[PDB]
RNA sequence: CGGAGAGGUA
DNA sequence: GCGGGCTATGGCGGCGAATACCCTC
DNA sequence: GAGGGTATTCGCCGCCTACCTCTCCTAGCCCGC
C-alpha cells in the first residue's frame, strides 16, 4: 500500500526501487509475530522432554 | 476591498468550494498527493484548485518567535471541485483523508463567503 | 487518561474554530468528533468501533 | 464543554432512556445526536395558524407567477421550434436531418415541462412541510432544510445536535405526556398501551 | 505492579 | 542528520426491543 | 397508507475460585538543534 501510495507522488525519471521499499512494516510484522503472539510461545524446559 | 475582489474573483470560477478530513498534520502530503493525482489520473476537469487555508504563526516559543503553519481549520481540506465521483475517489482515497465533511448527509458546499473569508490572507 | 486527553483536545479545538469563527459544516463535524470523544470516554464501544 | 453533549448511557442503553422519554425512535436519535439531521426544537403554531390563509393566497400567488415564467420559456423553445421548421423549410433537408431537429425539439419540450413540474413539486413539498410541521419532526436533505428556512426563517425553529436535544427537553412539560400516557393505558389499549 | 498474552497447579 | 515529542469473522443460550410481511378499513 | 398481528433479526448479558511462572507493553513522522 505504501509503494503504490509512493507511486503517484513523486516525478518520473528520479524513482529508484530503494527510494519507494519501507521495509518498517515488514521488520514490525515480524516483531509482533515473535513477540506478541499466542503461537509464539515461551519455551517449556524443565526437563529434555 | 480585498473581501469584495476575491468575491469577484471566485464568483466566474467554475466549481463550488467543498471541505473534506484529514488526519492532523497530515494535510500538506494530502493536497500534495490529490493534486498530483489531478495531473495524473486525468481529472483535471474536476479538481479546479486545493487549498488549505493556513496562517503561520509566529509565536514566541524556545525563547525566540517561530512560525506554526497551523491549518486554520487544523484536520479540514478545501477543495474547489464538481458533482463527481472521481473527484471523490481522487481526494477520499488519497492519503490523509476521512471522508467529505457533509451539512446533513451528503457533501455540502461551503458558502461563497466563508471561502473568502478563509482564502484571504491573513 | 487517553481517553481524556482525546476529550480535551477536541473540545479545545472545538472552542478554537467557534472562537475563530468557522462554517457551521466544520463546526458540526467538531461537535460529533467531541459527541464521539465523550461517548468513547464514559462507554468505549457499545456505539461504533 | 465547548458543546453540549449527551450522556450516552441514556441515550445507547437498549432501551434508549432518551427515545421513551422524547418518543423518537433510537435511529432519529442516532441522527440527530451524530449530526446527520435536522430536529424541529418547535414550531410556532398561532403565528402558523393567524396567517395560514395569507400565507396560501401567497403560495398561489407564487406559483401562478412560477408557472407564468415557465409558460414564457415555453414560448419560446416554440419560437425555436417554429425558426428550426423554417429552416427546415427553407432549404433542402430529407427526413434524416427533419427528424433529428424535431426530436432535439421535443427534447427541450420536455426537459422544460420537467423542470416545471419538478419546481411545482418543489413548492408542494415545502407546503406540505409547512402544514405538517410539528415538534420532533427530522429534516433531511440540508437543501430542503435550507430552502424552507430562506423562505419561511420565522414561524418555526430547527437546530441539531445536542444541545437540539436539550431544547427539546427544555420545551417538554412531564405532566400533559404523563397524562396521555395514562389515558392511553386506561383507554384504548393495545401494542398503544403497551409502548 | 497497571494492562495484554501464554503455560501450569488444585 | 539524528533525537524527541505528538498523534493515530470456530461461541452459545435467553431475552427484549427495534423492526419484515400480510389482512382490514 | 394506516394499522395491527404475527414473525424476524440483532444487540446485549452471562458464562467457579484460588494460586505459580514467563514475555511483551507503539509506530510513524514531523519538527527542532
Amino acid at each position: 500500500r505504501v509503494v503504490r501510495e509512493r507511486m503517484t507522488t513523486q516525478d518520473v525519471e528520479a524513482i529508484t526501487p530503494q527510494t519507494l521499499i519501507n521495509i518498517r512494516p515488514v521488520v514490525a510484522a515480524i516483531k509482533e509475530f515473535f513477540g506478541t503472539s499466542q503461537l509464539s510461545q515461551f519455551m517449556d524446559q524443565n526437563n529434555p522432554l | 476591498d480585498p473581501a469584495a475582489a476575491l468575491k469577484a474573483e471566485l464568483r466566474s470560477k467554475p466549481g463550488d468550494w467543498y471541505v473534506v478530513h484529514s488526519y492532523a498534520g497530515y494535510e500538506n502530503k494530502v493536497k500534495a498527493n490529490l493534486e498530483t493525482r489531478v495531473q495524473n489520473l486525468d481529472v483535471g476537469d474536476y479538481i479546479f484548485q486545493v487549498e488549505v487555508p493556513t496562517e503561520e504563526v509566529t509565536e514566541i516559543k524556545n525563547g525566540q518567535r517561530k512560525q506554526v503553519n497551523r491549518k486554520v481549520l487544523p484536520g479540514y481540506i478545501l477543495v474547489r471541485m464538481d458533482l463527481t465521483d472521481d473527484s471523490w475517489a481522487a481526494v477520499r482515497n488519497t492519503p490523509g483523508v476521512t471522508g467529505f465533511v457533509g451539512a446533513t448527509s451528503r457533501p455540502s458546499a461551503l458558502a461563497l463567503d466563508d471561502v473568502v473569508k478563509f482564502l484571504l490572507p491573513r | 487518561n487517553d481517553l481524556y486527553r482525546r476529550v480535551i483536545n477536541r473540545n479545545n479545538r472545538l472552542k478554537r474554530l467557534i472562537d475563530l469563527g468557522a462554517p457551521e459544516i466544520i463546526v458540526n463535524n467538531e461537535k460529533r468528533m467531541l459527541q464521539e470523544s465523550v461517548d468513547a470516554l464514559f462507554d468505549n464501544g457499545r456505539r461504533g468501533r | 464543554l465547548a458543546a453540549p453533549v449527551t450522556h450516552i448511557w441514556y441515550f445507547k442503553g437498549v432501551p434508549s432512556r432518551l427515545g421513551y422519554l422524547l418518543d423518537l425512535a433510537p435511529k432519529d436519535l442516532e441522527k440527530i445526536i451524530y449530526f446527520a439531521a435536522y430536529v424541529i426544537t418547535s414550531v410556532d403554531e398561532e403565528m402558523r395558524h393567524n396567517e395560514l390563509s395569507t400565507l396560501e393566497a401567497e403560495m398561489a400567488v407564487e406559483r401562478k407567477a412560477v408557472e407564468d415564467q415557465r409558460d414564457g420559456e415555453l414560448e419560446a423553445r416554440a419560437q425555436k421550434l417554429e425558426a428550426d421548421l423554417a429552416e427546415l423549410e427553407a432549404e433542402g433537408a430529407k427526413a434524416d436531418a427533419r427528424r433529428k431537429v424535431r426530436d432535439g425539439g421535443e427534447r427541450e419540450m420536455r426537459q422544460i415541462r420537467d423542470r416545471a413540474q419538478r419546481e411545482l413539486d418543489r413548492l408542494e413539498d415545502i407546503w406540505s412541510t409547512f402544514t405538517k410541521l410539528a415538534p420532533k419532526q427530522l429534516i433531511v436533505d440540508e437543501n430542503l432544510y435550507r430552502e424552507l428556512v430562506d423562505r419561511y426563517g420565522e414561524y418555526f425553529t430547527g437546530a441539531m445536535g445536542a444541545e437540539s436535544i436539550q431544547k427539546l427537553i427544555e420545551n417538554f412539560d412531564i405532566d400533559a405526556e404523563a397524562e396521555s400516557l395514562r389515558d392511553v393505558i386506561r383507554n384504548g389499549k393495545g401494542q398503544k398501551k403497551l409502548r
